[PDB]
């Protein structure tokens, strides 16, 4: 069989094997002074001789015996390593793999030896248990849920300042996630691993690719770390509920994906960032209209996507994801009624620019509709711009957002209809605009100058 | 190894495409599997309904 | 330069090209696990509504 | 370790190599444009050139 083929040729895993193999622990002596019996030591020795050359899983049972009975981390790491070496190779230790797999008992026994002494120990064991679970002849959710709840495996995972630790841990979790059933239990323990997964990704964005560090750059080690994190994510997000839940909790961290796509050339990192967003924007996902607004507006998703479309990546699939995501965000905002959007923002008092909220057409259609008591709705808007400046001052975060928007809306309407000029004068908005030129911030004086020039043009040609 | 290796890198580009294409075709098989095992789940749900009909 | 230096450069490169395709290949069939549940679930549901 | 890709016609390959050596070039391996996916001709790269021309138009515009 040769079980799982990952974590055999993997570099961080090889670094961990050197430490274990460097050290030589004599079983014969331990066994003689008692910590184990002669039969367990004879088997362990014979086991080294099979791996290096020539032709058992019959050997499996005394090694399981040794692991449990001894408490000594050095012998147990050497026994566990040898077991790992066989499990993955299909040149050495095909028979070994079968022996676990037939009888679930030696797996539960192998799970025992997990959560013991040194951090290397917990990795090796975790690697062997994870290899049998993903073979489709056995599965147990309880093992995976249980291993998740624990302190020691999550502590190792949390550290990212040792490449080796993180690399193995994210991979164990993720490999298991491929199989649909785990996705549900893995998500329960999310809140522990998930900020850390986000931290590796952010960490990559900030450190320039123009250099080379050996920790995570454009070299093979870094490329895998980013990939693994994103892959673990993508997998959970495939379920329709989970994806809605992901956006609402992790929002800040989530927006950072757009950034990854931009700095990398790596088709592994980028495809997955765009894809994870595409899944959450999907029709299938509950409250997709909300998530789409949030992404486009805050995260600048639409502008970022449009720029991407010109500079596509060689692989086709990457192109498909760029095109499909681009369509939902854009379609969604414009296809809602113009009158609805305008009334909804003014009433709640929360205003922000949006794709059809800045279009000339939006206003053109909506002017007539306003009239009910001489453009009563427009008049309420001028009243809102007036109110904000006087009450609660100006250059407070909230109140400043509204002013620029309110001023954009009033230019378009005024430039469109000459009758609007009376409305500014009656309400007293015309004076408020003159003050706004003087009121700080570039976007504010910019909008005020546009607001003034539209008014002037109809008074005096 | 200059004029052996270039031929080797040339071969890797064709093999690279091929791994990807074989996974893109595996995907396509998965789609048929979905339509096949679903065609089977409906007529096993028919007899589920026929079972509690002959009981009533 | 030398035959050793180009050889080294050779093992790293064909490794990256090949590994990258294998990792992409995984991503395609990770996505095939999602589409398998999704089409199967749609198709079954449409008919089971009619069966009910 | 910054990726360099360099091209010329073959004949002056030897005299090109040389001038490069003395400036600091290591791990010189001749390839073809085919070998990396990225140095193949795509519609994608022609659009970048069109955008680069837009930059050039906006720079004149501003200098004026």
């Amino acid at each position: 069989m040769g079980a799982t083929k990952i974590l055999m040729d993997s570099t961080h895993f090889n670094e961990i094997r050197s430490i274990i193999r460097s050290r030589s622990v004599a079983w014969d002596a331990l066994a003689r002074s008692e910590e184990l019996s002669e039969i367990d030591a004879s088997t362990a020795k014979a086991l080294e001789s099979i791996l290096v050359k020539k032709n058992n899983g019959k050997t499996l049972i005394p090694l399981i015996h040794l692991l449990s009975t001894s408490d000594n981390e050095d012998c147990k790491k050497s026994v566990q390593n040898l077991i790992a070496e066989l499990l993955s190779s299909d040149k050495y230790g095909d028979d070994t793999v079968k022996f676990f797999q037939e009888d679930p008992k030696q797996l539960e026994q192998l799970f025992d030896v997990s959560l013991k002494g040194d951090f290397q120990t917990v990795l090796i064991s975790g690697f062997n248990v994870v290899s049998l679970l993903v073979q489709n002849g056995l599965h147990n959710v309880k093992l995976v849920e249980k291993l998740l709840k624990n302190n020691n495996l999550i502590n190792i995972l949390q550290n990212i300042e040792q490449m080796d630790t993180c690399y193995v841990c994210i991979r164990l979790l993720q490999e298991l996630a491929v199989i649909p059933e785990y996705r549900d239990v893995i998500w329960l323990h999310e809140k522990k691993f998930m900020p850390t997964l986000f931290k590796i990704l952010q960490r990559a964005t900030d450190s320039q690719l123009a250099t080379r560090i050996v920790a995570t750059n454009s070299n093979h080690l870094g490329i895998q770390l980013q990939y693994h994190s994103l892959l673990l994510i993508w997998l959970l997000t495939f379920n329709p509920v989970f994806a809605n839940e992901l956006v609402q909790k992790y929002l800040s961290d989530f927006l950072d994906l757009l950034k990854l796509v931009k700095i990398t050339i790596k088709e592994k990192v980028s495809r997955l960032c765009i894809s994870i967003i595409l899944q959450c924007c999907s029709t299938r996902v509950k409250q997709h209209k909300k998530v789409i607004k949030q992404l486009l507006l805050l995260g600048n998703a639409l502008p970022t996507v449009q720029s991407l479309s010109e500079r596509k990546y060689s692989d086709e699939e990457l192109r498909q994801d760029i095109s499909n995501l681009k369509e939902i965000l854009e379609n969604e905002y414009q296809e809602l009624t113009s009158f609805d959007e305008y009334v909804a923002e003014l009433d709640s008092k929360l205003l922000c620019w949006s794709p059809p909220h800045v279009d000339n057409g939006f206003w053109s259609d909506n002017i007539d509709e306003f009239k009910k008591d001489n453009y009563k709705i427009f008049r309420q808007l001028i009243e809102l711009l007036q109110a904000k400046v006087r009450n609660g001052d100006v250059n407070a975060k909230q109140e400043k957002i509204i002013i620029q928007v309110a001023l954009n809306d009033i230019t378009h309407v005024v430039e469109l209809l000459p009758e609007s000029i009376d409305v500014l004068d009656k309400t007293g908005g015309k004076a408020d605009i003159m003050e706004l030129l003087n009121h700080s911030d570039s976007r504010v004086k910019y909008e005020a100058l546009k607001a003034t020039q539209a008014i002037i043009g109809y008074t005096f040609k | 190894s200059q004029k052996n290796g270039i031929a080797t890198l040339l071969q890797a580009e064709k093999e690279a495409h091929e791994i990807v294409s074989k996974a893109r075709k595996y995907r396509q098989d998965k789609l048929k599997q979905a339509k096949t095992d679903a065609a089977k789940e409906i007529d096993s749900y028919k007899i589920q309904k026929d079972k509690e009909l002959k009981e009533f | 330069l030398t035959p050793n230096q180009v050889n080294d450069e050779l093992n790293k490169m064909q490794a990256f090209i090949r590994k990258e395709a294998e990792e992409k290949a995984k991503e395609i069939q990770l996505k095939a696990d999602q589409e398998y549940e999704i089409e199967k679930t749609n198709i079954v549901r449409n008919e089971t509504n009619n069966i009910d | 370790m910054a990726l360099v890709q360099f091209y010329i016609p073959q004949e002056i390959s030897r005299d090109s190599a040389y001038t490069l050596g003395q400036l600091g070039l290591v791990q010189f391996r001749d390839l073809n444009s085919k070998v990396r996916a990225f140095q193949r001709t795509f519609v994608n790269e022609i659009r970048r050139l069109d955008n680069v021309e837009r930059q050039y138009r906006y720079f004149y515009s501003l200098l004026k």
